[PDB]
DNA sequence: TGCCGAGGCCGCTCAATTGGTCGTAGACAGCTCTAGCACCGCTTAAACGCACGTACGCGCTGTCCCCCGCGTTTTAACCGCCAAGG
DNA sequence: CCTTGGCGGTTAAAACGCGGGGGACAGCGCGTACGTGCGTTTAAGCGGTGCTAGAGCTGTCTACGACCAATTGAGCGGCCTCGGCA
């Protein structure tokens, strides 16, 4: 996840971050949704 | 462990393809699919050598 | 008005609001500015006393745990708050 | 299960509550108060999910749901 | 004398009594025996945990209360089964 | 909705003491609630007698039904002598 | 005064409660009691009639009163 | 009605004249403050009936009206 | 000695002001309802004393189930290893 | 040479047996003040006309504030200038 705020903030959004895959030409990422 | 895959199948209700999420159960016998939109479940029987495309054709079958 | 009335709630937002929650058909003239000002009371009633207990204790900012213990402390509005939870996380 | 409300965590409660010793017979009783809270409650919030037409109780379905039985809960 | 000083101690604090995982565990077992893979905002659980143990730590004191009435010091089923019959629970 | 005005009547009641960001949503539950709580018995009593404006007179029985006792005497009269203020 | 509320009244509605002995301090307690509820239900009748610009407290304000405590009356 | 309906008339304008002056009341007012206060003293002696019973105590003491009027938030 | 912190100027989006409908809200009259307040006759209901009884409470006893501490140990939940494939 | 299928290794604490030692549950004794059914006498309670009018019920009339439609002013955010602490 990029934490909004340091482990403060740190500049960051807070959103989780996705598991970016490889299909082809074509990058997928698939985000965790907040069990 | 329990196998947590997603498939290419049609749900028979909501027409949603590629939405049925297909979790086996082996160590209790027990395949379950799910979908992903409408939601609807339908539970089943399995072997050691079942996959998705065993418990789907189950559920063919089961509504006619 | 605010200032003329020389108050610190904005008899506009709240009165936007009224149109938005469509309580009635229509207001009166000066039902928001008498809706704002007892709002207004109770609000210099509450954090007056939670800026007490800030200094009282000692602390600097206000916190929920000071909230939490002035509202169900102080007979005086803890009638107010028989059946409120302050969530506290 | 309702047995994750474990001893510890219903005596850690009496703690807070006032209670000096606490017999035996009280987490199970806890555990069905318990239970019955959190099923008057949840059917609320997923009354309110399902008039919303959401798949995920929020946090105000669950305000709103404790307001129905006079527990207003500030903080969400 | 150890659960005096808890008392004074857990009075004195904020943070919840209950583990968060189980707790959440349970929600969504419940969750789950009336809607099929109910998805929850994480504030929803923790809504619902600040409302569950404010109101089992109010019933604690009720219950304490009733013990205390019947010239005990230990809490037990009939305190419980008392408090929340006159709270119109039961 | 309304966190910019509890921090402009802190800033009156105590300028030096500051707040934190949880009890700003704490505030601004409650004065929602105090709102929707308000206006509501409100709306029930121009139902009762059967009007269609909400003016001042049923803000002021609401506040006498909803608030018990001496904050609903104080919270009438800060009312009051704030709408003669405005009148005037 | 509050005495109108004579000891047998007190003592038939103990009996419609299901008390079968009576401490000889009850009386005076359940005066105080009663008083207590009909100052906050008749502050609220007094509230709606106040705000109707009436002068006769009728049976809607006090069901109106009573339903502001959650205690509906049916029959008015 | 367990209490005499009239006694419970002049109390209630006792106690009225505390809050409105030169108030008058319907009948039906004065019956409706009856019904509700008799219901709800009944039902206070029904719990407070538990407490006595529950401290071996089935005789209800002031004592046990304190506790009932507590758990009820009362 | 000099650039990022703060106040000012130029755009954005929503709030404030004005004019025409418009049915619903306020006035007002005719008129019957049940609440108005005063007196009878009778009666169910209420004020005050009794007394031996059942309930309410204090004190001593049994044994007994929660009281406090320690140790791994296990689910649940976070971090690294077996040896098959593509 | 690299990344998943199931598997040890990774913690805060409780799954607490169980060794120790005592607070306190429920039955049992005694023991006293209070306590209601029955008894008296009563002062208010239930039901009937007689009288008198307040304002609800329902009717049509006259009426002033909001709806949605074109103007247009102030608060706030993104450029852009000014200025003393390091
Ligand atoms: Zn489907």
């Amino acid at each position: 996840v990029c934490e909004a705020d340091a482990p403060v903030s740190r500049g960051g959004c807070g959103n989780t971050q996705p598991v970016v895959r490889k299909d082809g030409m074509k990058l997928w990422g698939t985000w965790k949704k907040s069990r | 462990i329990k196998q947590k895959l997603e498939t290419q199948f049609t749900c028979l209700f909501c027409n949603h393809d590629n939405s049925v999420v297909c979790t086996l159960d082996k160590k209790n016998s027990i395949g379950l699919l799910e979908c992903k939109k409408c939601n609807l479940s339908f539970q089943a029987p399995i072997n050691s050598l079942s996959q998705p495309i065993d418990i789907y054709s189950d559920w063919i079958d089961a509504c006619e | 008005r605010t200032v003329r009335a020389e108050l610190s709630f904005s008899v506009s937002q709240v009165e936007r609001s009224l149109r938005e929650g469509h309580y009635a058909q229509r207001l009166s003239r000066t039902a928001p500015v008498y809706l704002a000002a007892v709002i207004e009371y109770l609000t210099a009633k509450v954090l007056e006393l939670a800026g007490n207990e800030a200094q009282n204790s000692g602390e600097r900012n206000i916190t929920p745990l000071l909230l939490d213990m002035v509202v169900h402390n102080d007979r005086l509005l803890s009638t107010l708050f028989n059946t409120t939870t302050i969530s506290q996380v | 299960n309702i047995q994750g409300i474990t001893k510890p965590a219903i005596r850690r409660l009496a703690r807070r509550g006032g209670v000096k010793r606490i017999s035996g017979l009280i987490y199970e009783e806890t555990r069905g108060v318990l239970k019955v809270f959190l099923e008057n409650v949840i059917r609320d919030a997923v009354t309110y999910t399902e008039h919303a037409k959401r798949k995920t109780v929020t946090a105000m379905d669950v305000v709103y749901a404790l307001k129905r039985q006079g527990r207003t809960l500030y903080g969400f | 004398t150890v659960a005096l000083r808890e008392i004074r101690r857990y009075q004195k604090s904020t943070e919840l009594l209950i583990r968060k995982l189980p707790f959440q565990r349970l929600v969504r077992e419940i969750a789950q025996d009336f809607k099929t893979d109910l998805r929850f905002q994480s504030a929803a659980i923790g809504a619902l945990q600040e409302a569950s143990e404010a109101y089992l730590v109010g019933l604690f004191e009720d219950t304490n209360l009733c013990a205390i009435h019947a010239k005990r010091v230990t809490i037990m089923p009939k305190d419980i089964q008392l408090a929340r019959r006159i709270r119109g629970e039961r | 909705s309304y966190s910019i005005y509890v921090y402009k009547v802190l800033k009156q009641v105590h300028p030096d003491t500051g707040i934190s960001s949880k009890a700003m949503g704490i505030m601004n539950s409650f004065v929602n609630d105090i709102f929707e709580r308000i206006a509501g018995e409100a709306s029930r009593l121009a139902h009762y007698n059967k009007r269609s404006t909400i003016t001042s007179r049923e803000i002021q029985t609401a506040v006498r039904l909803l608030l018990p006792g001496e904050l609903a005497k104080h919270a009438v009269s800060e009312g009051t002598k704030a709408v003669t203020k405005y009148t005037s």
